[PDB]
């Protein structure tokens, strides 16, 4: 049906400003303890999360470039080594993907 | 602010509170398993008209067992866990009514419960149950907080009631909520098949409270009545509940002795303030049995 | 309208009339324009009445000034520290007269509603009713349905 | 169209005596034009209504509605007018003290909404929050209005 | 009623959801780290996981190799499923991959998640630790594990 | 009457300050320089004398406010309050670093100097109680110390559980009231030309600078109250929230007086224990 | 009236040898005798409420 009367002001406000329709205050904000960024808890600190997926992308960007086309995934293992950095004992027989800046610090 | 217990600790101290709580716990659940070396109360023959303590079990699922006669009887299985009597609250402090016993049920977690249950808990000397129900019992049958209850409280050949929360359909429209025959299906019915009809008359201009209309179903608790008891198993403490009773699986039921006024009686030969198994009275064997029950490892019934 | 209005209750200055009776009304200034039609009634009052109005209130101080240049208004001001203003524009001498009278002749207060026709500081003299005048006592004070 | 949230950052109030306690500055600031209704606007202008700068960020960055972002800049352009120009001290010494939604102004097709946000940040620690009324004080104020009867409608 | 349903319900039909999930296995098995919506990473963890242990039969079973013909939809990475993928987790029994939940989407503001697969070369994850074992509770904890230890 | 000792301290503590504080010559400026991973390379501008670490903290954010517990300057624990006073390189010490160390000492030793003033006040004016030392302990032993002496006539009164439980009603009463640490720095003479009634801290006053090339020491008040400690503390009374003085012990060699210890235990705010944690934890501070 | 209330009305009565010389109201026992106090002062200081109002005239 339709409206048999306008709603006042009144009415309004004690809907519109009823708790239940208000923006909760997040219990749940904290600072990285290392980092020193905003962050909610069960998530991840968004400022570190970009500058992985930075280096993830420059990553992958190098793999395309030495894949060629599509269709070339390897049969091996893959490791990835910055400047000066011979390629360890441990990672002959595995692709290398050459990258041309120092190695992060956050990188292990 | 807002945290909860184990976000603070570190990598090699979670493992350690876990044994360290899971110990405490066992420790203080076998530290009450003999209520007569310690402090009991008076324990008075029973007498016409009086009331005993029930149980609260955990529904753990249905089994056929069949009876000498021939017929088939549906049951339910109702694991007792950790029943202990948890507080008592005397004739008068309930004002006329009668005396109450707290009694609770499968112990939970210690992490995840208000400062003041853990507080009385402590005090009483156990790890938090999860429910506790209220039963109204006789003065003489009262049972000293502290004490646990088992299986073998009830014996074959009496009825029992069982009381629990019924499953949650949700939000139910009007047939599937109260039988409701709906409209016919085509012949041109647009728009109205599940609806309900008129909900209420012309002349008032109003719909009556406790019209039935679509809304949340299941969910509440609800009592059924008159369940006979077919078997009890004593080595796991289960009871075999004839026919079904409320509730979903691995949730907890309450159990006391059938009020219908037709077993008042034969609350007699049952063993009155509740079962010590430290009695020590020909100590009962793994499984009790209804006189009429086809119990396995017998020969196959034979009608002559 | 009541509701919609201020109030006040019964009340005087000083204790006016208590020892010796003071008139409120202590300053009144006439601004009346020597050539305004609207400054006729007001130029006559001036020229045939002020006088009179003068000598009958001595307390009052009287200051009459012609540089409205085209209205003239009256304000009165009383001892309490209250202002009061009065159109005497377009009206006649004998209003003007009786105006100019009834200024001289009240308490600055507000005019607004009583509340109360009678203002008395002692109520009582045999003293204000409380629940137990009218009542009796018993015996050593007991209530009822006691036993010592 | 009024231009008035702006010019209060200009009332020059007079040098203080070296007695009177030093007064809390201030900054008004507004973001005019906000392609954003006024009553979606409100809640998020009502979230951060009594809590400091950098508390309010913080609920600010992590909370979903578009107005979000637009209003952790309009407090960011603050904060920095604020320590640049206002003489503040400590840009974490600040607390949202006013901040409202109102209408604006652009045309239709069904309207095409808009808004403007205002915010007034007062230097200083947030005030504390008007605590419960306890039962002392119930009690209290019904004793004083039991103490304030007078006989009605006689001397 | 929904009681003990365990699949989602996404896509238009049961046919698109497995398609959905075949997308992004296949993203998964080809790069090793996608982010993705976070409810269709979390359908998409059990299949990932059942993916590896029918890629450790070997090539020589063929209903694994059936399996990851229709599991995979760029057939270059069935080999590194048999060849790098199921060899990697010769030890581990379980738990192969790791689900975080990440800033929502820009755009739709929806609930996102990150899904690897453990133990490849990228950049690691800033997964949270937990607090140092330094730290005042930590140490009173320590005081009590030596002081239990000594009793017991 | 001790009701004026208090105010004997006091009033020359006061002065002290103020002299020290008034010798500062018009306004001079500081550089501090801030290393740290987090917002790395700032440069603060302070007041030579005036300015505190706090005064820097509250530079950077209303968190680094929050949740800093110590300042290190030239790599060592510096008191939040206490002010700076050359151009120096600093950084913030909270309690969920990697290396908790000289924040959970600050804590613990904090945590005894609360305990001093509940303890001191605790009994009937009647009574005469010395405060005697605050042996540091490990953080790992499980509860901090404050060896005490009691006047000879309560030999035969070990406290009751009742009476602990008013001792820790009151030491929350205390941070219930959030007062915060100040510090003094002060020529030692203080104690030896007007701390008279210095009667077993009397030993302790040269175990401030005597060892040290330097002759000051340092000079700790809640409040109303004044005692030295060896090292800085935590901000405000705040930063505990469960405290708990558990029992007391004595040390048998009985000759001197009878040499009361009283234990406790206590976690800040950032690092609350769930109840059962704690109930263990209380366990093993009656040792 | 109303002894344990939280509204009570007590009056008290001040005595000299058996004869009364004031009455006073109150909440509180205290505060009836205070005022008790109060009006036998007044009284022989000759200061009632009703006493012959000052003579203007
Ligand atoms: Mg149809
Ligand atoms: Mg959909
Ligand atoms: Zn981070």
């Amino acid at each position: 049906a339709a409206p048999k009367n306008r709603r006042t002001i009144e009415v309004n406000r004690c809907r519109r400003r009823n708790p239940q329709k208000l923006i909760k205050v997040k219990n749940n904000i904290d600072v990285c303890p290392e980092c020193g960024h905003l962050k909610q808890k069960h998530v991840l600190c968004a400022y570190c999360y970009e500058k992985v997926c930075k280096e993830t992308a420059e990553i992958r960007r190098q793999i395309g470039k030495q894949e060629g086309g599509p269709f070339k995934a390897p049969t091996i293992e893959t490791v990835v080594l910055y400047t000066g950095e011979t390629p360890s004992e441990q990672d002959q027989g595995k692709r290398i993907i050459e990258r041309d800046r120092k190695r992060p610090s956050w990188f292990t | 602010s807002g945290t909860w217990w184990d976000e603070h600790l570190s990598e090699e101290n979670v493992p350690f509170i876990k044994q360290l709580v899971s110990d405490e716990d066992k420790a203080q659940l076998a530290s009450k398993l003999c209520p007569l070396k310690d402090e009991p109360w008076p324990i008075h023959p029973w007498e016409p008209g009086s009331f005993r303590v029930g149980l609260i079990a955990l529904k753990l699922g249905m089994m056929p067992l069949w009876t000498k006669d021939g017929q088939k009887h549906v049951v339910t299985l109702l694991q007792v866990q950790d029943c202990h009597v948890l507080k008592y609250t005397s004739k008068e402090n309930c004002n006329g009514k009668m005396a109450t016993l707290s009694v609770g049920g499968k112990t939970v977690s210690r992490f995840r419960k208000a400062t003041s249950i853990l507080e009385f808990y402590r005090e009483l000397g156990l790890p938090p149950k999860q429910t506790v129900k209220i039963f109204n019992i006789t003065d003489n049958a009262a049972i000293k907080p502290g004490t646990p209850l088992y299986a073998a409280h009830f014996r074959p050949g009496q009825y029992v009631d069982v009381t629990a929360k019924t499953i949650g359909k949700g939000f139910q429209g009007v047939m599937k909520r109260w039988g409701f025959k709906g409209q016919p299906a085509t012949h041109g019915q647009t728009k109205t098949h599940r609806r309900p009809g008129a909900v209420a008359t012309g002349d008032i201009g109003r719909v009556w409270p406790g019209t039935k209309m679509p809304g949340k179903m299941g969910n509440i608790y609800r009592t059924e009545y008159g369940l006979k008891v077919w078997r009890i198993n004593t080595k796991h403490n289960i009871i075999y509940v004839n026919g079904s009773v409320p509730g979903h699986k691995n949730c907890l039921v309450k159990v006391k002795d059938s009020k219908l006024p037709a077993y008042k009686d034969l609350g007699k030969n049952l063993p009155f303030p509740t079962y010590f198994p430290d009695g020590d009275e020909e100590e009962l064997p793994e499984d009790l049995y209804d006189e009429n029950v086809c119990q396995p490892g017998a020969p196959s019934i034979t009608f002559a | 309208t009541a509701r919609g209005t201020p109030s006040r209750f019964l009340a005087s200055v000083l204790h006016n009339g208590l020892g010796r009776y003071v008139q409120q009304l202590q300053r009144l200034s006439f601004s009346v324009s020597r050539d305004g039609a609207s400054s006729r009634g007001a130029r006559e009052f001036v020229e045939r009445e002020v006088i009179d109005f003068a000598r009958r209130n001595p307390g009052v101080v009287i200051y009459v000034n012609s540089r409205p240049c085209c209205v003239p208004r009256v304000v009165a001001e009383y001892l309490n520290g209250a202002v009061r203003e009065e159109s005497i524009h377009c009206k006649s001498v004998e209003e003007i007269s009786t105006l100019v009278q009834k200024l001289a002749d009240q308490s600055g207060l507000d005019v607004i509603r009583i509340r109360k026709p009678f203002h008395t500081d002692n109520p009582s003299i045999q003293g204000q009713w409380h629940p137990f005048t009218n009542k009796p006592t018993t015996f050593r004070g007991l209530r009822p349905r006691e036993v010592q | 169209i009024s231009r008035k949230w702006e010019k209060k950052n200009k009332i020059v109030y007079p040098p203080q005596l070296p007695g009177e306690p030093r007064r809390p500055a201030e900054i008004y600031h507004c973001r005019r034009q906000i392609k954003y209704s006024k009553d979606k606007m409100w809640y998020l202008a009502k979230l951060i209504r009594g809590m400091s700068i950098d508390q309010a960020l913080a609920q600010l960055e992590f909370n979903d509605k578009k107005g979000a972002k637009i209003i952790k800049e309009v407090l960011l352009e603050a904060q920095d007018m604020a320590v640049r120009d206002h003489n503040v001290e400590f840009r974490s010494n600040l607390y949202i003290a006013e901040s409202t939604s109102g209408r604006g102004q652009c045309l239709k097709r069904m309207e095409k909404v808009y808004c403007h946000y205002f915010v007034k940040l007062v230097e200083g620690p947030p005030p504390p929050p008007e605590p419960p009324k306890t039962a002392v004080a119930h009690a209290k104020e019904y004793i004083q209005q039991l103490r304030s009867r007078t006989i009605v409608h006689t001397l | 009623i929904s009681h003990g349903r365990v699949f989602r319900r996404m896509g238009l039909g049961p046919e698109s959801r497995i398609h959905l999930l075949r997308n992004l296995l296949t993203g998964l098995v080809r790069h090793e780290r996608i982010e993705a919506p976070w409810a269709r990473v979390d359908e998409m963890r059990g299949y990932a996981e059942k993916l590896i242990d029918y890629g450790k039969l070997g090539d020589t079973n063929e209903r694994a190799m059936r399996m990851a013909d229709f599991w995979l939809t760029e057939k270059d990475l069935i080999p590194k499923l048999f060849q790098v993928l199921a060899p990697r987790y010769k030890d581990q029994t379980g738990g192969y991959t790791r689900m975080l939940q990440i800033p929502n989407r820009s755009l739709d503001r929806a609930k996102m998640a990150v899904i690897e697969y453990k133990g490849n070369c990228l950049p690691p994850l800033p997964l949270p630790r937990r607090d140092s074992h330094l730290t005042l509770l930590n140490q009173l904890l320590q005081g009590l594990r030596q002081d239990l230890r000594q009793s017991q | 009457s001790p009701t004026e000792l208090t105010e004997m301290r006091n009033d020359l503590f006061n002065k002290e300050k103020a002299r020290q504080l008034s010798l500062t010559p018009r306004t001079e400026k500081i550089e501090v320089k801030h290393v740290g991973k987090t917002d790395p390379g700032t440069v603060f501008v302070m007041n030579k004398n005036i300015s505190t670490p706090y005064s820097c903290a509250m530079h950077l954010s209303e968190w680094y406010c929050r949740k800093s517990i110590l300042a290190l300057v030239d790599g060592q624990p510096w008191d939040m309050y206490k002010p700076l006073t050359k151009s120096c390189e600093i950084k913030f010490l909270t309690f969920k670093d990697c290396d908790p160390g000289e924040v959970n000492k600050a804590y613990w030793r904090s945590c005894a100097m609360m305990m001093g003033c509940v303890i001191e006040r605790a009994f009937k004016d009647e009574y005469m109680v010395n405060l005697v030392r605050a042996p540091e302990v490990p953080v790992i032993s499980g509860a901090f110390c404050y060896d005490v002496v009691l006047d000879s006539k309560l030999d035969e009164w070990m406290p009751t559980k009742e009476n602990l439980r008013s001792f820790t009603k009151d030491a929350h009463a205390l941070i219930y009231k959030d007062l915060p640490f100040e510090t003094l720095e002060v020529e030692a003479k203080v104690a030896l030309e007007i701390f008279q009634h210095s009667k077993y801290k009397v030993d302790f006053i040269e175990e401030k600078a005597s060892q040290n090339p330097e002759r000051i020491v340092k000079l700790h008040r809640i409040g109303d109250f004044i005692d030295v400690s060896e090292g800085p503390l935590i901000p405000r009374t705040s930063i505990c929230f469960q405290y708990e003085v558990s029992a007391v012990h004595n040390l048998q060699p009985t000759q001197p007086s009878l040499i009361r210890r009283f234990q406790g235990v206590s976690l800040p705010v950032h690092l609350r224990a769930h109840f059962t944690i704690w109930d263990k934890l209380l366990e093993r501070s009656r040792k | 009236s109303g002894g344990t209330t939280a509204l009570p009305l007590y009056f008290v009565g001040l005595y000299c040898d058996k004869k009364l010389i004031a009455e006073g109201p109150g909440e509180t026992v205290l505060v009836a005798e205070e005022e008790a106090a109060r009006v036998a002062l007044r009284k022989l200081y000759g200061f009632t409420e009703n006493r012959r109002p000052w003579n203007y005239s």
